DNA sequence: TATAATGGGAGCTGTCACGGATGC
DNA sequence: GCATCCGTGA
């Protein structure tokens, strides 16, 4: 059991949910141009369709996993139980996915890359309002968990 | 812990809030932590 | 989760006092108002009419009887100054209490149920069991 | 006898004149020379009782042959130093102070 | 004098160790182990004259019309048993280690 | 886990007594010096050393074994305490 | 070797001076080199032009001028002095009746300088002034979080130099402003402005239904002076409303120039956003004995049109970059600086009272001491003068582009929530998104951009190529956020043909929106990506291939590096290991164009074009912050030519030049025998070996003998009961010897302390006249050393007292310092570390025959994980690994820039042309293909790795393409069922060492009032057993075991000695006693007049003072 | 009030308050004694209720009292019985203990799952007091205060020593404790196995129980000293006596990572 | 010990929640 | 009956 980069197999059917996705994107803005939709109604139907765009990816990618490469390590790992989820993985092999502004607001374009193809400085700096957003959430999580344990304790203690 | 009736003496309280303390950390469409500080 | 709860539902407030000394609006657990309205309905008295109260953990913490466990927890000057006029006595029932004053917790094998086990062998037990056999 | 209960109550003016030692009647703490303790400051020994076990300020009685003797010269009770973790002094007031606690 | 909560660094010199009240404790019972080597006389002279009884040390004169004996044959009876023990200390070498 | 940690649960209505009956054996065993044990010779736990087999010094080990064995009766007011305590210094002086 | 770099992206412009937020800072503040009539009037000047003249004799200012420092920076760090130039200040006292004029040039003490790397040195200390981000002065406008139609204005000058004033319409429909906690109505303070209903009716009256808010009859009524006596009624309650005293009140609060400061940048900031101009930064003036107005109308036209929905008219947003500004060490030192100065001043107004009214000179009348009291109280006891980080010279280097959110005048970390804490969109170019603290402090902390600057006005600029048509320029323009978002900017990696655009599409930047745009509504280019990330975020290799979160702590943990003496530069370069190594000072180069004179350990001789010999003395084996040694290595030789920057000698944790952060090592990835479990590592003893990962640690111990009531503290060789074996190694003088091995319980220097007066107890008194041995009158406090530590001494210094050029602190005879230095090789709990965020401790350490080994013999080093790979999602390693492969059997490094790298095609050219090295030396030596090759290969085939049919060797290319090999195990011989990726990987020891770390305590010193142990390692403490602990114990049952943490092994004095006395005589411990920390809470609840008692049963008290306490 | 390292002198809060409270109660005394207007002694009254207020709880009411030169508030006695930092909690609810140490994790795969690595230094600490009966019992020493001082230097440490510590922690267990401890299982009862080298072996299945890795993480060591310390560790608190959660009930040391991937 | 002199100066601001008492 | 400040807690 190892990990080289190889060993994160980009399935062919990822192009394929890109280039419908972008066509489907073309149609909608032609919808909003043409005063069908609004603004909100056009937002929610890009973001909807890059999340069933995204679990169609990941499905792809478990799909393939499973009966080309069945003792592909990611895919061992994952199964098995012994590291990661299908969405870490799907980050390592179809796309990054949807990211959310500071506001949580989510940004309509999505990453498209994924690791093992490399992000654009663009991509990432998208991703690290996520990132961080997430630290800053555990951090202040911790705190409230640790008075909430104590006074629970302070009340059951006898 | 032993999967059998407690022993007459086991401190229940303690253990209690430990059991729902313990997670607390890992606690996040969901309400989350503040809903059960709320609660 | 229900033990927590439970600690949190402990409290009653008191609709009338009916014979009692207690006030109406009163705040005082149900065990102890249980407690009075049996004594007083045994003994021919108009027992107490209450009310189920819930109060948070912090609160319910707070509202403990012993002193030193609320002390201990938050809101000392508060809780102590109401327990000093009170005269309030410590009855050391909880684990907190036994903590602070360093005694044998009332839990595992401080408890009073497996505390007073006494253990012995065959040999001594018999010896003991003729010499008082003797007398 | 076993410690059961632990009772917490309002001390009257007389109860702490009970635990208290002495009056402290200076602001002093200790002297700038010898480093020894001031006489009715805060840490004066004729109060708290002696720095040292068994042995007195001036050191007239320096062994424990004398226990609860006050030397007449110092005015220290020979005891253990470790009663200077435990007696009380207090400070009268000219006038009646409330108790912040029963206040604020 | 600089405040103490700028306290929880400063160690405590007054109250003996563990260690130290252990040692001056079996320092205790080594002398007792080797004063119990003399005789009950010659003993009392020296836990007299030294302190380890009534605190104070008792002079010649106090320990001889004690014992009912002339100061000369008290100061010479603490002198045997002085050696007795110095005799039983080469031989043992017990009472060496608490000497630092 | 302890031998027979099973059985030794399966003794006791509470694990907790089963601890305070191991410890106060332990402490008779540790104050007797071991020679009020219910243990045959053979029955002695051993400890390796570089010289060689020893009794192993653990007397919590010892009441262990020596529960399992069921050679020792436990419960509450089997005998008074001082009679308990004399007796015993009786059968095996300190 | 040959080092190949990647990327087809061109920077036009280097890398700014990394230290230059600091140097230059400081620089401008001091104006040191500024002859003192051409000064511009900023920091120290503007500090004594704003403080002076003193009115009331008139005390005026001239001029003031810095001297040179008395000692040099080393001697400075040697003696525990200030590396700090003397202040001196001309003042002329002028008497105004008189017209009498003293002058004079008075001393009022030293100002810190500032080190050519930017750091300071405090009391021989290293410490650095960490910049300090907050809200940007001026005026802003927020939505109202109560009313939603409605605005809050908020007018904010700088810190400490006056108030918040804050402008709301109320419901009642009247305009109220708040100052200190009070709020008043505007129309009043319009009235003491001057204003009348008129103009107001005139100016206002645009916006419809506010106006009439506005206006109050009875305040236009009454003229401005009833307006301000009023006003100073509804401000000082309680006070006597006379005229001058409203005056000078009102005056003070607003129009004062010296108790009211808006920023130059929050003058600039309101200028713009109010679109007015100041002629001053105070909100009003006092001119010809009346109040004129200068902001307050402006700002609330401009909310009375944002609220009526006037269009041009914006809130703000307070994270924007463009609204906050970074204070940086000039700026924070003469804030210090004036308050020191105004402390002065208010001496210098109380001593133009007493004395004699006639004779007075600028030297009588100033008392330097406050000025001298608040700067060093600035340099010493602030949050943001941090203790240097010089762990590697990376550290120091970070360390000093630091941007903190804490410290006075900011940010408390609960008062921080997500919005502070989060990357903002402007923070693109600026604030590196990457590297922040992890932990509380995270989003707080944060760090410079690379490119990024700080310009004048406190804001942080970032650079970008100006695009003309369809043309990129050469010419680079630093913008600020707020003019950043003016442009539309194309990101770096757009495709060029020469300096055109050679895309159809381009990805560019609106606002921070991204946006695919043409070529002609390009109007600026990204520098290069590098822009977007700070130092440390930049060193990461394949940064694109990271998680965030791990790449967070590649860059953080990079800081941690500690200096090997082997250590080398990676094998995978970004690049910019060069020059962070230039910009740190640690290494040296040649100044000019010449041939070296001379070559030593010590020093180097280099004489010049110009034909002067200079000597540069090298730094060997100096003691850091951290305790890891810094030291110079030469790397020239005697009679080379060198030219103009070019490398003399090597610094510390630098190769050739080239960052040294740690060792490339032959990694395979597999897991170990469950060694390598949960992000543990394995390690070959090779490594131990050869000396990879040994560095130097140098510990500094000190001892003082001082004067005592009971006698002088003596430092000699005479220690009482000491035999020669201890006394080995000390000289005459009681000092250990240079070259000696100290180890736990050896004496470094011997002291003798006269004993404190006691009566022997009987038991001495016996055993002194059993051994007939008196007792001696000193005792022995020779400094030892400490358990867990130990070395080689490599240095000795004695200060004394009588001899020249020394003079120590009241009381204290002599100091001794000895420094012990340690040759730390690799262990079992050291910490590595590799640049993508992948830490584990060292958990074995195997002989070389244990290690899996390549066919060919060669061994591993390092065997990680991959279990640690997929979750933490971090792939750069993965990458750098094969490039290092085959760099491996290549015999060459490379350079990957960050976000334009070496892809994947080209990595397989390389290792294709690796694997022809590999493999074609074998089939040359006559040796075919291994039978455990072919079974790996059956595996490897049956996994699809290989295409079956191709032979061997064109199957064993296809693996090695894929970076993996065929691996031995060296235990077995039988080869792992799987081909496994090998490579080369860069690793670091990061500073946490178990020699460090580890601690044990039987029994040791116990707190004071507590009777607790104490803690912390140095002080030998105990381990804190705390309320969780307890709750554990508690949940457990353990009540024994509970109640010998509460009192045998804590606080229970008269338990605690009976049980170690019980241990020690193989007793079992006794029956616990009362925890003293409880008789001291009795004790502090009596001193509150609260009587607590413990009663029995019977509700009889119980005394636990055992009859002490009572009379 | 005590004097430090450097001959300096240091002192509690306590001690300014009190002589603010003496000072002003006798400068009152001296007042009415010359009997002083009734605005001075109003004033002067005022300043003493300001004074002890300031004694008891200081800060709750008014401007809180400082120290000249500071902006430090004094610590009165509210503040030190109350807060994460009072007496309470600090000194009472918990405690720093003896017979305790801290390493830094490493995974022993070869220990059993009641077994921990521990280094021969620290044993040689925590057990120290054992140690030297041990010593005394043997050969190795006259007596107790021989073998610590013999113990003292590092270098008068010989081979015998260790093995009679080999002999003194045979059977005993101790507890390795992770914080934050966040359930009972943050504490756990091993069997010591003395191990060369300065790190704490740990084995794999308890890491989940105490949220811990081989990044960095450290751990605590308490040696139980009584036969029912002892007792209550060997049986309730050892690691192979919790196989299961108290929460769920579900396993809790279970195979993980390398095992369920090898399996 | 004797000209006469007669109400003080810093505050300092991006936390969240419910328990009071006020008191709008 | 409901808005208005303050006090204590990490
Ligand atoms: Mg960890
Ligand atoms: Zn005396």
């Amino acid at each position: 059991i190892t990990i080289g980069i190889d060993d994160a197999v980009i399935p062919e059917e990822k192009k394929q949910y890109l280039e419908e996705a972008d066509r489907k994107l073309l149609q909608i803005e032609q919808a909003y141009e043409m005063g069908f939709l609004t603004d909100r109604e056009r937002y929610d139907q890009i973001l909807q369709l890059w999340t069933e765009t995204t679990e169609k990816v990941t499905q792809a990618v478990f799909k393939n996993f499973e009966e080309n490469y069945p003792f592909n390590p990611l895919y061992v790992m994952a199964q098995s139980g012994a590291r990661g989820n299908p969405q870490q993985i799907r980050q390592l092999c179809g796309l990054r996915g949807l990211m959310q502004k500071p506001s949580g607001e989510t940004f309509e374009v999505p990453v498209r890359s994924s690791f093992r193809e490399g992000l654009t400085v663009l991509e990432y700096f998208i991703s690290s309002h996520g990132a961080r957003k997430g630290g800053a959430d555990t951090a202040l999580r911790t705190a409230d968990s640790g008075y909430l344990t104590r006074k629970l304790v302070d009340v059951t203690h006898e | 812990s032993m999967a059998r009736p407690v022993s007459i003496g086991e401190a229940v309280g303690i253990v209690a809030a430990q059991s729902i303390g313990e997670p607390g950390t890992q606690l996040t469409i969901t309400q989350g932590l503040p809903r059960v500080i709320e609660l | 989760i229900e033990i927590v709860v439970r600690q949190m539902m402990k409290y009653v407030e008191v609709t009338d006092p009916g014979d009692s000394r207690l006030l109406e609006g009163q705040v005082l657990e149900k065990w102890d108002v249980e407690a009075l309205n049996e004594r007083l309905i045994a003994e021919g008295k108009t027992p107490v009419a209450w009310k189920p109260l819930l109060m948070g953990v912090t609160k319910s913490a707070l509202s403990t009887k012993s002193w030193l466990s609320a002390a201990s927890f938050q809101n000392t000057t508060h809780v102590l100054t109401e327990a000093a006029i009170a005269g309030k006595k410590d009855e050391l029932i909880g684990l907190k209490e036994n903590v602070i004053l360093g005694r044998l917790i009332p839990a595992g094998t401080g408890s009073d149920f497996v505390r007073f086990t006494q253990v012995v062998d065959q040999k001594t037990l018999k010896a003991i069991e003729e010499a008082r056999k003797e007398a | 006898k076993e410690v059961r209960k632990v009772r917490i109550a309002l001390a009257s003016p007389e109860k702490i004149r009970s635990w208290s030692y002495g009056e402290v009647e200076k602001p002093e703490t200790i002297n700038y020379r010898t480093l020894k303790p001031e006489r009715d400051g805060l840490f004066d020994e004729r109060i708290f009782g002696p720095i040292k076990d068994y042995e007195c300020a001036c050191g007239k009685y320096k062994r424990q042959r004398f226990e609860g003797k006050v030397c007449e010269r110092c005015g220290v009770e020979v005891t253990k130093s470790i009663v200077r973790r435990y007696r009380m002094g207090h400070i009268e007031l000219a006038t009646p102070a409330a108790h912040i606690w029963f206040v604020k | 004098p600089v405040s103490l909560e700028t306290g929880d660094f400063i160690p405590d010199e007054h109250l003996p160790s563990p260690v130290d009240a252990a040692t001056q404790s079996l320092l205790s019972e080594e002398l007792e182990k080797a004063l119990s080597k003399l005789s009950e006389r010659e003993a009392m002279v020296l836990k007299l004259r030294k302190g380890l009884i009534d605190g104070r040390e008792h002079t010649l004169e106090e320990v001889g019309a004690f014992f009912g004996v002339t100061r000369e044959r008290i100061r010479q009876i603490e002198n045997k048993a002085l050696r007795k023990l110095k005799y039983h200390e080469s031989r043992t070498r017990k009472l060496r280690d608490f000497l630092d | 886990a302890e031998p027979g940690i099973d059985k030794l649960f399966g003794m006791v209505d509470s694990k907790y007594r089963l601890t305070v009956v191991v410890a106060k054996r332990a402490q008779q065993l540790l104050r007797h010096g071991f020679k009020n044990t219910v243990l045959e010779p053979e029955e002695r736990p051993k400890m390796q050393t570089l010289e060689g087999l020893f009794d192993d010094p653990n007397a919590v080990t010892w009441a262990m074994k020596e529960l399992l064995t069921g050679r020792l009766v436990f419960g509450e007011n089997l005998v008074p305490e001082d009679r308990l305590q004399k007796e015993m210094e009786r059968l095996y002086p300190v | 070797m040959e080092i190949k770099r990647f990327g087809r992206i061109r920077e036009v412009i280097p890398l700014p001076p990394l230290t230059e937020i600091q140097v230059e800072s400081y620089r401008r503040a001091l104006q040191a080199d500024v002859p003192p009539e051409k000064r511009e009037n900023v920091g120290i000047q503007a500090a004594f032009r704003e403080t002076f003249p003193i009115e009331e004799l008139v005390l005026d200012f001239l001029e003031y001028r810095l001297g040179e420092p008395p000692f040099p920076q080393d001697e400075c760090r040697e003696k525990d002095l200030t590396y700090q130039a003397p202040l001196y200040a001309r003042l002329q006292l002028i008497h105004k009746d008189t017209g009498l004029i003293k002058e004079d040039e008075v001393f009022l003490g030293h100002i810190p300088l500032m080190t050519e790397d930017g750091s300071f040195i405090i009391n021989g200390a290293d410490r650095v002034i960490v910049s300090q981000i907050h809200r940007s002065p001026g005026v802003y406008f927020t939505p109202d979080p109560a009313r939603p139609g409605r605005y809050i204005a908020s007018i904010i000058p700088l810190p400490k130099r006056g108030p918040w004033i804050d402008l709301e319409v109320e419901p009642n429909g009247v305009v109220s402003m708040k100052v200190n906690k009070r709020k008043f109505p505007l129309v009043l303070l319009l009235r003491v402005l001057g204003y009348d209903q008129e103009t107001l009716a005139r100016e206002l009256g645009a916006y419809g239904e506010l106006v009439q808010g506005l206006m109050d009859e009875s305040v236009f009524a009454m003229r401005p002076e009833e307006a301000l006596i009023r006003l100073f009624t509804l401000l000082r309650p309680g006070d006597p409303p006379k005229r001058d005293k409203a005056v000078a009140y009102v005056y003070g609060l607003i129009a004062d120039p010296r108790r009211y400061d808006l920023g130059e940048a929050g003058r600039y900031k309101a200028e713009e956003k109010l679109g007015i101009r100041l002629s001053g930064r105070t909100l009003a003036r006092f001119e010809d004995g009346e109040f004129k107005d200068e902001v307050f109308l402006p700002t609330l036209r401009y909310l009375f049109a944002l609220t009526a929905g006037v269009p041009g008219h914006e809130v703000d947003d307070i994270d924007h970059l463009g609204n906050r500004r970074i204070r940086t060490v000039g700026e924070l030192m003469t804030d210090q600086f004036r308050v020191g100065l105004a402390r002065l001043a208010r001496g210098v107004r109380e001593r133009m009272l007493m004395g004699s009214e006639d004779s007075l000179t600028p030297a009588k009348l100033v008392n330097s001491r406050p000025l001298e009291a608040a700067i060093r109280e600035f340099f010493s006891r602030s949050q943001l003068s941090q203790f240097k980080d010089e762990t590697n010279p990376l550290s120091s280097l970070r360390h000093k582009r630091r941007i903190s959110a804490l410290g006075p005048g900011g940010l408390t970390r609960e008062r921080a929530g997500f919005d502070v804490r989060d990357v903002h969109r402007t923070h693109y170019g600026r604030i590196c998104p990457v590297e922040t603290p992890e932990g509380a402090n995270i989003g707080l902390i944060t760090s410079l951009a690379a490119y990024a600057r700080v310009d004048e006005l406190g804001f942080i600029r970032t650079p970008y190529r100006r695009v003309v048509g369809g043309v990129v320029t050469d010419e680079v323009v630093y913008m600020t956020a707020t003019e950043e978002d003016r442009y539309t900017i194309a990101q770096a990696n757009t495709p060029l043909e020469g300096n055109r655009i050679a895309a159809e599409r381009v990805v560019a930047r609106r606002k921070g929106e991204p946006v695919i745009v043409s070529p002609e509504e390009v109007e600026f280019m990204d520098v290069s990506p590098k822009q977007v990330f700070s130092v440390n975020t930049n060193l990461i290799p394949f940064l694109e291939h990271d998680d965030a979160n791990r790449a967070l702590m590649g860059s953080n943990m990079q800081t941690q590096a500690v200096p090997l003496i082997r250590a080398q530069a990676p094998v995978v370069m970004t690049g910019l290991e060069e020059r962070v190594v230039r910009d740190s000072l640690a290494a040296l180069y040649a100044e000019e164009d010449g041939e070296v004179a001379k070559v030593d350990g010590n020093r180097i001789v280099v004489r010049y074009e110009d034909g002067r010999l200079v000597e540069y003395p090298l730094r060997r084996f100096y003691r850091s912050n951290q305790g890891t040694a810094l030291d110079q290595r030469p790397r020239v030789v005697v009679g080379q030519r060198v030219r103009k920057g070019d490398l003399l000698a090597d610094g510390p944790a630098s190769e050739n030049g080239f960052l040294a952060l740690g060792q490339n090592v032959l990694v395979a990835i597999m897991p170990f025998d469950g060694y390598n479990f949960e992000d543990a590592i394995v390690i070959s003893e090779e490594l131990l070996k050869r000396d990879f990962y040994t560095s130097i640690h140098i510990e500094r111990y000190e001892i003082e003998a001082r004067d005592t009531k009971l006698g002088p503290e003596r430092i000699t060789r005479d220690i009482p009961h000491l035999s020669e074996a201890a006394l080995r190694d000390l000289d005459e003088e009681g000092v250990v010897r240079i070259g000696a091995e100290v180890k736990p319980g050896d004496i470094l220097v011997g002291r003798t302390s006269f004993k404190g007066e006691s009566e022997p107890t009987p038991e001495e008194r016996l055993l002194r006249s059993i051994f007939g041995e008196k007792a001696r009158d000193v005792k022995d406090t020779s400094l030892r050393v400490p358990p867990g530590e130990g070395g080689i001494v490599v240095r000795t210094v004695r200060l004394r007292r009588g001899d020249p050029g020394v003079e120590l602190k009241p009381g204290v005879r002599e100091v001794v310092r000895v420094y012990v230095a340690q040759k730390r090789k690799l262990q079992v709990g050291d910490k590595l570390a590799n640049r993508h965020g992948n830490k584990g401790v060292v958990a074995k350490i195997l002989p070389v025959e244990d290690m899996p080994h390549l066919p060919d013999g060669t061994p591993v080093d390092v065997i990680l994980n991959p279990l640690g790979v997929p979750s933490r999602m971090n792939l750069g390693q993965i990458l750098e690994t094969h490039l290092g492969l085959a760099g491996y059997f290549l015999g060459q490094r490379y350079i990957s820039p960050i976000f334009d790298g070496a892809k994947e095609p080209e990595i397989k050219e390389l290792l294709a042309q690796a694997f022809e090295v590999y493999f074609g030396k074998r089939k040359g030596e006559g040796f075919g293909v291994d039978k455990r090759e072919v079974e790996v290969l059956r595996r490897a085939e049956k996994l699809g790795l290989v295409t079956p049919g191709k032979t061997p060797e064109e199957q064993l290319k296809e693996l090695f393409l894929q970076g993996k090999v065929v691996l031995y195990d060296g235990r077995t011989g039988e080869p792992i069922e799987g081909p496994i990726v090998v490579g080369q990987m860069f690793i670091m020891k990061l500073y946490h060492m178990v020699e460090d770390k580890m601690h044990a305590r039987s029994t040791g010193p116990y707190s004071l009032i507590t009777q607790q142990p104490l803690g912390g390692k140095a002080q030998f403490g105990g381990q804190r057993f705390g309320e969780m602990e307890v709750w554990a114990l508690e949940a457990y049952g353990a009540a024994h075991t509970l109640q010998e943490m509460l009192t045998l092994k804590s606080d229970d004095i008269e338990g605690r000695n009976a049980a170690y006395e019980a241990i020690i005589k193989g007793e079992d411990v006794p029956e616990p006693s009362v925890p003293e920390s409880f008789r001291v809470l009795v004790k502090e609840l009596q001193a509150l007049a609260l009587d607590v008692q413990t009663l029995d049963e019977k509700d009889n008290p119980v005394d636990i003072f055992e009859g002490l306490a009572s009379k | 009030m005590v004097q430090v390292d450097g001959g300096r002198f240091a002192t509690s809060d306590l001690n300014d308050l009190y002589r603010r409270l003496i000072n002003r109660n006798n400068r009152l005394k001296k007042l009415l004694a010359q009997g002083a207007p009734e605005i001075i002694i109003r004033n002067e009254k005022r300043m003493l209720q300001e004074a002890v207020d300031a004694l008891l709880d200081n800060g709750r009411r008014g401007a809180p009292v400082t120290n000249p030169g500071s902006d430090r508030p004094l610590r009165s006695l509210t503040d030190i019985l109350s807060g994460k930092q009072g007496r309470f909690r600090q000194n009472l609810l918990g405690k720093r203990v003896d017979y305790s140490g801290r390493s830094v994790i490493v995974v022993g795969p070869q220990l059993k799952l009641h077994q921990c690595g521990l280094p021969k230094r620290m044993a040689l600490e925590l057990f120290k007091p054992f140690l030297l009966k041990k010593m005394e019992e043997k050969g190795i020493a006259p007596n107790v205060k021989a073998a610590r001082r013999m113990l003292e230097r590092q270098r008068d440490i010989k081979d015998e020593v260790w093995d009679a510590l080999e002999e003194v922690i045979h059977g005993k267990v101790v507890l390795l404790n992770r914080a934050p401890t966040l359930h009972r299982l943050g504490i756990q009862a091993f069997q010591p196995v003395l191990v060369e080298g300065q790190s704490i072996q740990l084995h794999p299945l308890v890491c989940e129980a105490f949220n811990a890795d081989f990044d960095g993480d450290q751990m605590a060591v308490h040696v139980p000293l009584s036969s029912f310390a002892q007792a209550e560790a060997r049986i309730q608190m050892l690691s192979a006596h919790n196989l299961l959660s108290p929460a769920s009930g579900e396993p809790l040391a279970k195979p993980s990572r390398d095992i369920i991937l090898g399996l």
